[PDB]
């Protein structure tokens, strides 16, 4: 059928019969501490290690050193890979005035930058982390869905295997309730407490 | 018939408290070690030194086999880990030692 | 929004830190300042600004937040910006109240993930987790008399 | 891995494998009377002592 990209998490590749879709964005949704950032980090690192696929980690919130240190204890030599020019961490910051309203951000400007980052390492996998900063501004349901579709279409045009991390908030899957209806793969990570015992759970 | 259970079988020992369940399992493991094979014995309710002392009264020598590197005796309470990590640890440990009998 | 000059706050906090040469800081009731902000994006930007300023100094900081009607925080955004999130809970069941503690997030290492009842007592916080109990005892060869000589003769 | 600062609450340091992160903010959340102010007070006092 469709092509798939292995994540390196054996047991999720078996469930997905090969991995995440090749050339289409994927959405990993969860609350705080559910592991949806480690998922993307593992995706990128295993892709670069097992298949020679350079990766890009676009972050709108965290700093590159924080991202590098957050996975040091897991054994990922992320600093090595960054030194070897096989992964690039890109920080696209937004100021308070920047994020005030709808259409305030020039998405084509973002598209130009993301292109620069991709062509630096010749990326074949991308992670967009904390896109909530940009899209929490939009306050009309239709305009927001149009912008999200614009971004997803731009990502799909390039043929880049993308993983987008989304925050559940008070929603079933996503805070604003629209990204899950635009993507092709949706993965929910959950951390529930029962009788004082917490369990990590995963669902496609 | 034939001299015992089949090799790769699954055997369940059941009974009330004081019945002798632990003693039979220890006899299994001790025999396995005595033939030169390797055994792993996962206890969830007794400690290693205490289990060794308790089995010593029944004539078994589980200490000989621990000191000879043929019996790994692992003790952990059920509340020490989560159900996922219990399985993960058991599988990893079984992999490394490559036992013949696991209790 | 933006009514408070956060750089003004940053100047002051700096003064306070350099007075004692602080290496630990507590920010208590920052809700007063940030309850004003009423646009979700602007508030998240300001919270990120404050957190970045704190992280730059290399100061170990603890920020106290109010749950309100939320799962973790009233406004629902601070838990997605910090690296360590600790939830304290006080629930009533069958008329008995229990203090409970949980580490919802701690980026950078492994930690406990269950709920751990604790106690505030004459000396302070006390946590006696049940996950720290192992099975590593020591064994002795003496015996203890029962005070019933007949029963001891049965062993 | 990362450095940690002991809080002085033995039993929370064991759970955290050393304490709260050094050089990063931490968030203690709770309703009224849950003890989230005593937590910070203990952090500061035990750190100084
Ligand atoms: N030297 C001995 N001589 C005679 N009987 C002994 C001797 N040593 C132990 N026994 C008996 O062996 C029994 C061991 O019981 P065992 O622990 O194997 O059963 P169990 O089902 O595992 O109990 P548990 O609930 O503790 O797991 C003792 O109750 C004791 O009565
Ligand atoms: N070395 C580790 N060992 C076990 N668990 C870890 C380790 N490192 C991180 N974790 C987990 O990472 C979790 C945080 O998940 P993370 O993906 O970084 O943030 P988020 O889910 O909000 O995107 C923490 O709750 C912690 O349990
Ligand atoms: N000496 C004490 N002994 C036992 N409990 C105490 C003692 N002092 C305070 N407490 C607890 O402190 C609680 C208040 O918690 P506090 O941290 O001060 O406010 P908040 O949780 O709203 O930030 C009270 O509910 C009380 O039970
Ligand atoms: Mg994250
Ligand atoms: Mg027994
Ligand atoms: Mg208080």
């Amino acid at each position: 059928g469709i092509g798939k990209s292995p994540t390196g998490i054996q047991g999720f590749d078996e469930l997905t019969l090969g991995g995440l879709p090749t050339g289409r964005p994927s959405l990993v949704c969860g609350s705080a501490g559910c592991g949806k950032t480690l998922f993307a980090s593992t995706f990128l690192i295993n892709g670069v290690r097992d298949h020679g696929e350079p990766g890009v980690f676009v972050t709108f919130e965290e700093r590159p050193e924080d991202i590098v240190n957050n996975v040091a204890s897991l054994g990922f030599e992320l600093d090595k890979l960054i030194e070897e020019e096989k992964i690039a961490i890109e920080h696209i910051a937004v100021d308070p005035s920047e994020v005030a309203e709808i259409g305030d951000y020039d998405l084509e400007g973002l598209f130009l930058r993301l292109e620069l980052a991709i062509d630096t390492v010749g990326a074949k996998r991308v992670v967009l982390d904390t896109i909530e900063s940009l899209f929490s501004a939009f306050s009309n349901p239709a305009i927001l869905r149009a912008e999200i579709r614009r971004l997803f279409d731009w990502l799909k045009e390039r043929g880049l295997t993308t993983v987008i991390t989304a925050e559940r908030g008070d929603g079933a899957l996503t805070r604003q309730g629209l990204e899950e209806y635009v993507s092709d793969c949706v993965i929910l990570l959950d951390h529930r407490v029962e009788n004082q015992i917490s369990t990590r759970r995963l669902r496609i | 018939a034939g001299g015992g259970f089949f090799r790769g079988s699954s055997i369940l020992v059941s009974g009330v408290a004081g019945a002798g369940k632990s003693s039979l399992a220890a006899h299994f493991a001790a025999a396995a070690c005595a033939r030169g094979e390797r055994a792993m014995y996962f206890s969830f309710e007794e400690a290693a030194d205490q289990a060794v002392r308790n089995m010593r009264s029944l004539g078994l020598d589980l200490g000989r086999w621990r000191d000879a590197g043929l019996l790994r005796f692992m003790a952990t309470r059920p509340t020490f880990y989560s159900l996922e990590m219990h399985l993960a640890v058991i599988l990893r440990e079984v992999m490394r030692f490559e036992p013949s009998v696991v209790v | 929004i933006g009514d408070y000059d956060l750089e003004g706050l940053f100047l002051r906090l700096e003064l306070a830190i350099d007075t004692v040469g602080a290496k630990r800081v507590v920010l208590d009731t920052i809700e007063s300042l940030f309850s004003a902000f009423s646009n979700p994006a602007i508030l998240r930007a300001e919270i990120r600004r404050l957190f970045d300023w704190l992280k730059e100094r290399g100061l170990t900081t603890v920020i106290t937040a109010e749950r309100g009607d939320g799962a973790l925080t009233r406004q629902g955004l601070e838990e997605y910006v910090s690296d360590c999130v600790i939830l304290l809970d006080h629930r009533v069941e069958n008329q008995i109240s229990t203090r409970r503690l949980r580490i919802v997030k701690y980026r950078g290492t492994a930690h406990g993930t269950n709920e751990y009842p604790f106690l505030i007592d004459t000396d302070g916080f006390s946590v006696l987790p049940v996950s720290a109990l192992g099975l590593l005892h020591q064994v002795h060869e003496e015996r203890i008399a029962s005070g019933v000589p007949d029963l001891d003769a049965m062993m």
